[PDB]
Parts: C-alpha cells; structure tokens; sequence
C-alpha cells in the first residue's frame, strides 16, 4: 500500500471560510499537494501551517514536518518577502518619517485615559491624606473627608455604569479603598476589632452591589475576590469584637476559612452563575468567562485569608510551634493544589501563595521590630524564588510528566491527608476541645 | 496530442507608469539679514522635500509596475491556471525579459534641475541638500530586473553547476510562464538530460517542433549532441516572427555552434573564464554566477545584486502545472 | 569658514531638532528656538540687572 | 479530606483519655468512638443515598451523536478512539455500547461533545454556537470513515432505552465482557480524556458475576443511554496493552 | 490517445506516459511492470477512478499527478464540508498557550524583581532603624547579584536583561547611598552608581529596551550629582539647592532636542566651504541604520523630558516643602510648572506630551507627601485641593473634546498663551537670582 494521513485544512480569506478534512499522501513535496488541497477547498501563494506556528517549508513533506494523523492546518501564505526598505538621505525628513508607526497622535483619546489616571490617583492619595491626618493626630475632619470623597466616587461609579462601561468598573474597583477608609474609623478607642468588621462589611457589600450590577465582564474576578474575604474576615471579625476576646484563635479560623474556601470551591464558584450577572445559547461566551472569571476570583480569596490568617499565627515570638506547622501546612496545601486546577490564574495565586506569604511576614516582622528572623524571611523567599528559577531553566519539578505514578499517588495521598491535618492540632493550640 | 486550449486573452491593464520629467527650481544664490536667507533656507528645503516625496511616489510606482510583470520566481507557481498565464505579447516594453533577480533601476523618470543660476556660488545647505537628493534618489532600490533576450544573441554563464544551473532554470521558468510556445520555443542540449535535472522540461509545450511525432512526446526538443540538436532544429531557423532559446549543459563543446541569427539567442555554461576579453559587447555577455550575485563581465560590476534560484523540483512543479494548456 | 557657514550649520542643526521634537520640518515657527533664547534672555537680562545694581552700587 | 479530617478530631477528643477513667475523660471518649467508628466514607454516605432514593422516588451544553454499525467488531476500535481530540474538536468522550436483546448483538457508536472545552472551534463556526451541527458532521465523518474502513454504518435518530421507565454493575482490568443469564444485558465501554493514551470505563445492566460491583443507589442506568449526556460517574482508570 | 502523467508510488514519484482510450484493467499491471490488494491510480484526495472506465472519460488532463492506492472497499466519503465564519478566533486560540512552561519564565522573573525589591527595602529599613555592618554587606551583595545576572543574560534574553538592569539601579542606589558613614555627600554617591549604572546599561544594549527610562534616570543622576557637588564642598540654603535643581530640570527640558540628537550619533551635515568644495555623498550603509537612530533618538528625547521633569519636580519639592519659604520661591514652583505644562504643547510625541502634562499634577502629590512627612497637615489640605483643581480642569478637558483641541481657538489666542510661555520661564531665572540673594552680594 501507500501511507498516507486525514487531515482537516481551515482557508477563510475571502468571505467566512471553508474547513474541511481530507486524505493526504504522505512523503511528497507540500509544494505539489497543494494544489489539490487548493482545488478542493476553493499574486501570493499560499502553503499549509499548523494553526498556532509558521508555514511550512514548500520542500519537506507531511511525514518529516511532524504531522500526526488528525491535525487541524490552515492553509496561509508563503511567509513573506522583505519590506522593500525605505531611504531618505535628508536627516530631518528622516526623522519625520521614520516615527510615524507609534499611534503618538494625542488624540481625544489619551486625554481621557490620563484623566481617569488623575481621578484614580486623587481618590487615593486624598484617602492617604486624610487617613494619616486621622490615624495619627486624631479628629473628625479626616473620617469627614474620607467618607465625603467614598460617597462621591460610588455616586460617580453610579452615575457613569452606561457611560463607558469602563471608566465605571476602574472607579468601582478603586472607590473601596475610601470605602474601607471610611467605614474603619467608628467608635474610634484603639480602633479595636469591631472597627474590622464595619470596614469588612462595607467592602463586601460594595462588592456584592458592584458584581451584579457591573455592566460587562471584566476585572469582576477582583470584585468577587474583595468579596469573598469581603465576607470571610467579616465573619471572624464579628467573633472577636462579639463572643469573646478570641486573643489567638482569630488567625486560626481565618486559615480554616481560607482553606475551606480553596478546596471546596468549583461549587461555590458555579453557585454566583445563578446570580444575575447582566438566540438559544448565544450568550455562552460570557458566560464560561464569567464564570471562569468567578473561579480565578474566589480562588484569589481563597489564599488571601490563607495570608491574612496566617500572619496572626506566628506574627509575634514565642508562639507555640504548633502555629508554625499550621502556617507551612497551609502553605504547602496551596501549593500542591495548583496541580489539579489546570489554569493561569487559578494555578498562578496557588503558586504564588507561598510568595505572599513569605513577603507578608517579612511585612509584619518588620513592623513586629523583629530582624534575627525577618532575615530568615527572606532567606525562604530566597529559597523560593530559587526553586522558581531552576523549575524556569530545566523543566523537572514543575513538569508533571516525568514522575512516577507511585510517586504521584503517594503526592495526592500527602496533600489530602495534610491539608485536612491541621484542624488537629488546631483544637490542640486554641483549646477549645480541652474541656 | 490530449490537452486543453488557450485563447490569446487580452492583457491585463498593468499599474501605470508615469514617465513624466518632473523638474526641480534650483537653489537661491546666496548674496541682508541672516534671518532672512534663513527663512529663506526653510522654504527652499520644505520645497525640497516635497518634491523628494513626489519622487519617491515615482519611484515606488515604478517598483510597483516592475513587480507586477516580474514576480518573484516563486509566486509563478500560481500563474499557468489563472487568465494571466501567457499575457505578454510582441508589441509590449516588457516582452521577452527574464527576470534575473533585484538591484538598483536607474528610475525612468528625468529628475532635470533646471539649471539657469550658473556661476556656483549657491547657499551651502540649500545645494547640498538638492546635490544629496539628486545623488540618492535617483536609483530605485533593489528592483525586479533582467536580461532584455531578444537582443543578446548568447548568454555565456561561469560557474559551478548546481548554482549556474539554478540560475538558468530560474530565469528559463520566468520566460516560458510568461509567453505563448508560438512566440518562444526553448531547446537544450546535454549529456545528462534525464537526471531530475532538464527532464522536467519533458513537458514545457514550449519544446516542441511543428509536426513531429517520437511516438510518445511530440518532438522533445531535448537531446544531447548538439549537432543533432540542430539537424532537429534545421527547419526552424532560416531568417537572418518566433523566437527560440537553446541552452547548452556541457561546459566543453563549442557554444556559438550555429552561427558567427534574428531571434535564436543560444545560452551555454563554462568553466574557463576570460582573461582580458576585449570590449564585452552590449550583446554576447559574460556572466559569473556567483553565491549569490550574478556579476557581468566589463572591462567587477555586480549589476545583479541578489539572484535568485529555483528549485529542480519547483521547475518540475511548474512544468506540470503547465503542460497543460496550448494554444494552436 | 564664512558666516554663512555657520549660519547653515545652527539652522540645520535647529532643523534637525525641530524634526525630531515637533515630528514636521517645515520651520515656519521654530518654538524651540524660541524657548531656547527665552532662557538666554532671562539669563539676560540676570546679567544686566548685575552690572545694573553694581554699578550703582559704586554711587 | 472533611471525613478524615472529622475523624482526626474526633481521635483527637479521644486520645486525650489517656487516663480512660473519670467518666468525663470515658462518656465524651465513647460518644466520639460511636461517631468515629461509624465514618471510618461508605456508610455515613449510604444514609445521604438513602435519603436521596427517597428524594429520587419521583441541556445545551453536551450534545451527543449516536451511530448504528451491525457487524460490530473490535477492529474498528481505533478509528473511533481517535476521536477523542482531531479536527479541532476534542469530543469529550467515546462510548461502545452493545445489547443482547435475543441474539441481535445490535451495537452502537456514541460522541459527545461540550462547548466549553472547545468553545473556541464552535464561536468560530457561527457566532452562536452550532453545537447540534457541528455535532451532527463529526458524526456524519465518523460514519463515513467507518463505512470506506470497510463496515457499515447507519446515522440514527432516536435509539432504544437501557431503563425501563435493571441492576448496573461496574468491572475493571475481556473474559468478564463476553460473561455480561438474563433476557437485556447492555455493556459500554467509555474512553474519555486524551485520544494518544484515553481514560477507559466500563458500565454493563443486567434485568455479580466475576469482579463486578453492585449499583448501590437507577440515575446510573438512566445515564447509561447511549444517546444521554453523561459521562457514566463510576470510575475511571487507564489500560494495559 | 495517450496522456503524459506523473505516477507516485520507495517514496518517490515516477513520470511515465499512459494510454487514454483504455479500461484501467490492462492499465495497472503494466503500470506495476513499470513502477517496480486491489490498486488503482488515483488523483490526489479524490475517491480513485472507477475500475472500469478510460483516463479520458474521468478528465484528467496531461500532466496531472495520480498515486497508486488500493481500493476502498465501500462508498467514495463525498468528504462534506463545514462552513465557518471568524476562523481568526481559532489561530487566537491556540496563540494562547496553555499554563506550561512558558508562563514559567514569567513568574520567575517577576519573583526575582519582587526579590530583589525586598531585599532592598528590608534592608534600607534596618539600616534607617539601626544598621550594623550586615545591613550595607547583604545590600551591597544584593546589588552585585543583579548587577551580574544583568550581564550575565545580556546576550541571552534581550527581555529579562534590561528588566533586570531596571530593576537594577534601585539596589545599587540603595548600596552607594549608605555606603559612607554619617547621615549631604551621601546622595552624591548614590546618583554617581546611578549614573555609572545607567550608561552602561544604556551603552551595551540594542535599539529600544534601553528606553527612556534609562536616559531618564541618567539624566536625573548626572544633575542629582551636580547639584549634591555644591552641596558638598560649599555649603548652602535648602533655597540654593532648589533653584539650583529647578534650573537645571528646565534648562534640560528646553534643550532636550539637540541633546537628544547627539545623543544618538545622527549622521552630522556636511556643510562645505563657501568658495569651490566637492560635496561628498552619504553611503547606503548609514542611511540604512538611519531609522533605527531615528527611535533612537525619540526614546532618547522622551527620557530626558521626564528626567527634566523628575528634576523640576525635585527641585520644587525643596522651596516649598521647607518651613516658610519666600513668596518667590512659590512664584519660581508655579513658573516652572506652568512652564512644563505649556510647553508640552510643543512636542508631539504622546509620552512627551505625558510627562509635561503631569508634572503639575506629580508636583503636587510630591508637595503632598512632604507636608506630611513635615507635620504641616494644614497646606496638604491645600496641596489636595490644587490636585482636586488639576483633576477637574484634566475632567473638563477630557468629556468636552473641543477645549483641547488648538484649531477652536483665534489666532492672537494661541498666539499670546505662547508670549506667556514665553515670558514665564524667561522671568524663571531672574527670580532665581532674587530668592537666591545674588542681588545681595552688591
């Protein structure tokens, strides 16, 4: 007999296109199958390329270019020529001409990205001012500008939510910072727990009124982000400043929190699609973006508490070493979560869990006039950004492919046994089954 | 005997090629406020640009046509099929031109200063600039370009063989694509035809005589004693209208074998090069194939900055996808 | 080198860097050379005001 | 983890009886052992089927395509493996389904397709997606690949039901095949995942007979319609040679 | 009667003559007899000829291309065809990679800027705090480690080498500053690494990704030491040091064409002499680098602008920022801020346009945060309402596309607004020369 390969070629160059599968023989010049394939799917000539790469020589064949049976090629053109270089001997007429390929007109169209930027940039730095006029000497003026400029940029995220769809989601997404601000400055006294739960509060339900309400999809993943720790801390938030004291345990729920929120989240995630986030099924790109969004969102939160937890544990010294397990148990949960999640996002800030909590505490142990350790801090992160460079360099840690199945079964088995572990030794620490 | 029919189509309207005579006012004579010649030396060199716009406007609309009638020697795979297959006739300015390969076009246009402010004494800028300008922009950049063959009457190439060869089958390929067979008829003559070399001219319908039969292929031009060649090629040629070419293969063996005609321009290869050839003719050249330039004998002048090369395969692929159509 | 020289050589260096600044070369107002010698005559008229106040200085 | 993590607290509120006296170190011991060793996930998950039976008691996103080939046979197994993932269309799963109502060994080729997993391929046919269409020409390329290979295909519309609206069972790792003693024994074999190196599945209906599994708690068998948008829940596992 | 094709069938193609008028019958074995199961010659993804018919009568023209296949044992595959509308979504999807390793590349080099960047800070925070010999040792070592690894993949990345030369000159700034002992002649070596860092990052490097940033900070530096120079042997007023500062940013603004010209090595007019010179020609080779100069050269002019304006900005954050500073030094801030908001109707280049625009804007959160940092808490409340103002006319002029366009103005406008631009940094410098007390040495 004779080899020969199925393959489907795509050509769309005049009007919609044709996609259409075909048997090709095997070990002969594209240069004289393309005229078939040509002739059946209908001064530049055109050659196959593999959707996603660079055409193909007009001399090799199917069989030595890497074609398996089954591939999907697009039929382009024959690469190209040179740009038939321009010359100008004049230097100044050089100069005009040769800068003309940067979109460099000013245009009405940077001046409004410029003044988005400055609006951006004045509700932070005023929420900055004020904050450090109030948190430092203390008076009403400060919380009263605060709270003045967060109702005026709500009232303005509401005001232009059909304007420009854009322009509105960058100032919601901006407006709770003096949200927060805001609505972390009643009661003043040492500023206590409670002061938390209204911040927390106002920041979930500006998120949860923003989500729905937002006109597009778009950064929205934030949004569902800010509001899921939104209501995360809020809860625990509302046990410290309402049960009791709660010295320690607060870090220790808010882990527990963010764990729980991490693993079992494709339902929750899949749960906000019942919400209404705005021709059979014509709106399903939307959707699965939406709804992947939702998931790249709630996975963020997900390790934010995960952070925002673990810092309480071992913020100050001689905390129990319990706290210091917990802290890497967590971590390396998070980590070996990546694996099963398959996306970039979603990979990404369960990869870079650890990262953020190595900067983190070092934050705190810095703030915690701290130093024997805030160096040691920063020699894990050495450790972890090193362990970064040599997966980048030699494909080897990273590459789930080159393991052994025993090894993977035994990685999973370690993974679901100890990220479900430190509810043990959490008891053991808080107490609260010492009864 | 069993291939489809042509009609002698009318060319294509090809893109326009101004030949105007576009002059330029020469510069002022420098004799009075420096301010003023300086205002003076602005409008001058704004002048001066604009009419360096309109020239380069000239030149890439001269480029442009040149492209359109001498495509690179890969883009003629797509032409045997479309009604633009034999568009060139006997009475156009590009007929019977192979293209060779790209350099530097002397730009049709005139480009004339009008010189009347004689006595140079002219502002330095507002004279080095038009003296830049007319020194620059008055060659086309690399360009499509050739041998003007009905008038050359031989075509001495020097080389080694799989570079010559390849230049000759290129530009052999550019002139069969472009005419029909009952304007040019190509020959050849060589000891190793039927190598996956030549053999692929077994079916250019531009290789065969009138009314010959060899049983299988009409008349199979193709051959290897050259005496031989032109006891078949004997009826074709008393005229000192069709032309011919006949290309040659064995480096030995006595090119000009035929005459010294009025369309029969013979092409050989050798390996010996002249040694102070006297007065290298406007026809009869002289041309060093070399690794990527092609180089004409004079008095090394290049005159051919880049070749281009074709394929045993892709000459294969084109006589195929031309054997099939004739006009009779 | 005449004037003349040197003249052309400040207008094709201004030339160029018209070109290159405001992206056109047809100078019919340079504003770079404009802005270049408003900083020369504030320097100026500094220099002037100096010689001003000193000589009155020796009153 | 949520099981073994109760459990591990639930040793923990144990293990802390070293002195198993007192009888406040004894009555909270045995509570916890009576809710520990009833966990340790196969019975606390039997009351939620229960619970689910007697709440069982009364799509637009996966389209399937379903072909008729009478002499069926396992040679053509690859030519259908193989379209797992080609054309630029990645069908979701593969399933082999055959019955035995009398000796008619009437068999059937089922394709699934999603459109989220290639969301891409389908938007770019129509702008809204053609999902039943593009469905209908894979199957439609199937068959005719089948057909040229040197069989005989039929592209049907509609197909029996494996539930009458009846016990299921699941094998793992070819004698146990031709044993699936009845009047309606189904048998379908699902390759889902990659078509290079596929994830194989096995789900068979009887109206135990090897290394098969009882179908404790039928939505299973409801699933097991060649012609259901399913993925057959019970297992899955890669194969030898 | 007979038909000239090319046969296919060793891996390679055959080129024989065939009969016509003829069933394929006789045809193939002679064929076979000629070329070395049910084969059969068929054309190139086709369903191969019927058994029983003529070359002729299927239309295969001389010259075509058939290959010798067997037989399908069915039907033809009438091989239907789906139609497809965007087909350029398809290529952008698989232009968009999977996680991989290629996304690997990225978060490891955004770990080791991050790194880097702590590593700094934690250490400049021990070392304001209370810095031991461990603090400069671990930042000099930090600042070495990337200052190699810059040169080490110069020739590898051309990506993540100028990132990490970027990212590079905060560490080395960190190093030279608390490199001497004391609290200022510090800052003079910090610009001094700064600079020596810039150039030769800038020097050794393709055409762009030595962008402005590069020639920004250089600039920057060159006159942050030209200014701690002066600070150093004389001693001076906060007041000298500003004016001193705010004149070099707007006398760098101003001639930031020329200098950019040079910057980029243009090839320099060749005037002749007056009497009776030859002009000589410039040679393609030059004139073919030329649009490379050309970006260049913008890029060269964009960072100096915005080191003008990091200067004009650094300046202007030492008259005002101080306790009680002369109205003059007041009227100096506002003279050189509308200075480097007018003239940024100048250039033309939109990052130029950018950084002129916003230097009014980044001067006032510069005077924001130094109030702050001063306890004043009573002019930042100012400084916040000006930035309110700056915003607001940005607003006005950004909803309304009519005031910020020039052709819906008069002539004599436009005409006086650039007297004003004129006569405002011309009286810049006399006011200098008022604050600074020169008019005082008389």
């Amino acid at each position: 007999v004779m080899p020969i390969v199925r393959v489907a070629v795509l050509a769309a160059g005049d009007d919609g296109g044709r996609l259409t599968e075909m048997a090709l023989p095997s070990e002969l010049p594209l240069r004289e199958i393309l005229p078939a394939v040509q002739r059946i799917v209908q001064p530049v000539r055109l050659s196959l390329a593999p959707i996603g790469g660079a055409p193909f020589s007009l001399d090799a064949t199917l069989d030595t270019v890497g074609v398996v049976d089954g591939d999907l090629l697009a039929l382009q053109a024959v690469p190209s020529g040179p740009p038939a270089p321009r010359i100008v001997e004049d230097i100044a007429d050089a100069a005009v001409i040769f800068s003309e390929a940067r979109r460099r007109q000013w245009g009405p169209t940077h001046i409004a990205r410029g003044a988005a930027l400055a609006l951006i940039g004045l509700i932070l730095v005023g929420t900055g001012l004020s904050v450090a006029h109030r948190v430092i000497t203390g008076d009403l003026l400060g919380q009263f500008i605060v709270s003045g400029i967060a109702l005026a940029t709500v009232i303005a995220a509401l005001a232009v939510r059909n304007r420009s769809a854009v322009l509105a989601t960058s100032l919601a997404v901006t407006a709770l910072v003096p949200v927060a601000a805001a609505f972390a400055l009643g009661v003043p006294g040492d500023f206590g727990a409670p002061n938390v739960l209204l911040a927390a509060a106002g920041v979930a339900a500006w998120s949860l009124i923003s989500m729905a309400g937002s006109p597009d999809d778009r950064g929205i993943a934030v949004f569902t982000a800010t509001a899921v720790t939104g209501v995360g801390v809020l809860l625990v938030a509302g046990a410290a400043s309402l049960w009791v004291i709660s010295s320690d345990v607060i870090g220790c729920a808010l882990v527990l929190l963010g764990l729980i929120v991490t693993v079992q989240a494709a339902q929750l995630s899949a749960m906000w699609a019942r919400f209404p986030l705005p021709s059979v099924l014509a709106d399903l790109p939307r959707r699965v973006r939406v709804s992947q969004a939702h998931q790249t969102g709630v996975i963020a939160a997900g390790v934010l508490l995960g952070v925002a937890g673990s810092v309480a544990l071992v913020s100050s010294a001689n905390a129990s070493p319990w706290a210091w397990y917990i802290v890497v148990a967590a971590a390396a949960g998070a980590a070996l979560r990546a694996r099963v999640w398959d996306s970039a996002a979603c990979k990404a800030w369960l990869l870079g869990h650890s990262y953020l909590l190595a900067v983190a505490l070092l934050v705190a142990f810095v703030i915690g006039d701290r130093y024997q350790a805030a160096l040691w801090a920063l020699a894990a992160l050495a450790v972890l950004v090193l362990v970064w460079i040599v997966a980048a360099l030699n494909p080897k840690i990273a590459s789930p492919d080159t393991y052994s199945l025993p090894m993977r079964r035994m990685v999973g088995f370690l993974a679901t046994g100890l990220d479900a572990s430190l509810i043990p030794v959490m008891a053991l620490l808080v107490g609260l089954f010492s009864l | 005997m069993s291939r489809l029919i042509f009609e002698h189509q009318r060319r294509l309207t090809p893109p326009t090629t101004r030949k105007g005579t576009i002059t330029i006012e020469p510069p002022p004579q420098l004799p009075m406020r420096t301010e003023e010649v300086d205002a003076e030396r602005a409008d001058y060199l704004r002048y001066l640009s604009v009419v360096r716009d309109n020239v380069r406007a000239h030149a890439a609309e001269q480029r442009a046509a040149l492209e359109w009638s001498h495509p690179e020697p890969e883009v003629l795979a797509t032409i045997p099929g479309t009604r633009r297959q034999w568009e060139r006739d006997p009475r156009d300015r590009d007929f019977l031109v192979l293209r060779a390969g790209r350099h530097d076009v002397p730009l049709d246009a005139a480009l004339k200063v009008k010189d009347t402010a004689d006595e140079i004494d002219l502002e330095p800028v507002a004279h080095s600039a038009l003296r830049g300008l007319l020194d620059v922009q008055r060659t086309v950049r690399d360009a499509p370009t050739g041998l003007d063959v009905a008038k050359l009457a031989r075509i001495t190439v020097i080389g080694e063989a799989d570079e010559a060869r390849a230049a000759i089958r290129a530009w052999i390929a550019q002139a069969v694509t472009w005419h029909d067979p009952t304007m040019l008829g190509v020959a050849l003559a060589a000891p190793d035809l039927e190598s996956g070399d030549w053999s692929w001219l077994k079916w250019l319908p531009h290789v065969d005589v009138p009314n010959e039969a060899d049983g299988v292929g009409p008349a199979r031009y193709l051959t290897t004693s050259t005496a031989e060649l032109r006891e078949r090629l004997a009826p074709a040629l008393a005229d000192r209208l069709k032309h011919l070419l006949v290309v040659l293969d064995d480096p030995d063996a006595d090119p000009d074998d035929i005459a010294r005609l009025t369309g029969v321009t013979v092409i050989h290869r050798t390996t010996e090069l002249p040694n102070r050839e006297q007065y290298p003719d406007p026809e009869r050249p002289i041309l060093r194939v070399a690794d990527g330039r092609i180089e004409r004998w004079q008095v090394w002048q290049p005159c051919v900055d880049v070749a281009d090369a074709m394929s045993a395969a892709e000459a294969a692929h084109i006589a195929r996808r031309l054997s099939r159509w004739d006009s009779n | 080198v005449t004037r003349h020289q040197v003249s052309g050589w400040r207008f094709v260096m201004r030339r160029i860097a018209s070109g290159v600044a405001l992206h056109d070369t047809r100078m019919l107002v340079d504003p770079l050379r404009t802005q270049s010698r408003a900083v020369l005559t504030g320097a100026l008229i500094l220099v002037t005001g100096l010689v001003g106040c000193f000589i009155f200085s020796l009153f | 983890t949520a099981r073994i993590a109760l459990a591990s607290l639930f040793v923990v509120a144990a293990v802390l009886a070293q002195p198993w006296q007192t009888t406040t170190q004894r009555w909270v011991l045995g509570v916890s052992i009576a809710a520990v060793i009833v966990l340790l996930m196969f019975l606390t998950t039997r009351i939620g089927r229960a619970l689910a039976m007697v709440r069982r008691n009364r799509d637009a996103h996966r389209a399937t395509v379903v072909l008729r080939v009478d002499p069926a046979a396992p040679a053509q197994l690859p030519v259908v493996v193989g379209y797992l993932d080609r054309y630029g269309i990645t069908c979701d799963k593969v399933r082999i389904t055959h019955r035995d109502a009398g000796g008619t060994r009437r068999s059937w080729i089922s394709l699934t397709v999603d459109a989220v997993d290639n969301l891409a391929a389908l938007q770019a046919r129509s702008a809204r997606i053609p999902l039943q269409d593009t469905t209908e020409v894979v199957g439609r390329r199937l068959a005719d690949h089948l057909r040229e290979q040197g069989w005989t295909v039929t592209v049907v519309e509609g197909v029996d039901t494996p539930l009458p609206v009846v016990a299921a069972y699941r094998v793992k790792v070819d004698e146990v095949l031709a044993e699936i003693p009845a009047e309606e024994t189904w048998t379908a074999l699902e390759f889902t995942g990659s078509p290079a190196e596929p994830l194989l599945t096995v789900c068979a209906a009887v109206r135990p007979l090897a290394g098969l599994t009882p179908a404790r708690g039928r939505p299973a068998l409801a699933a097991l319609n060649p012609l259901s948008t399913e993925r057959l829940d019970g297992t899955a596992v890669p194969l030898p040679a």
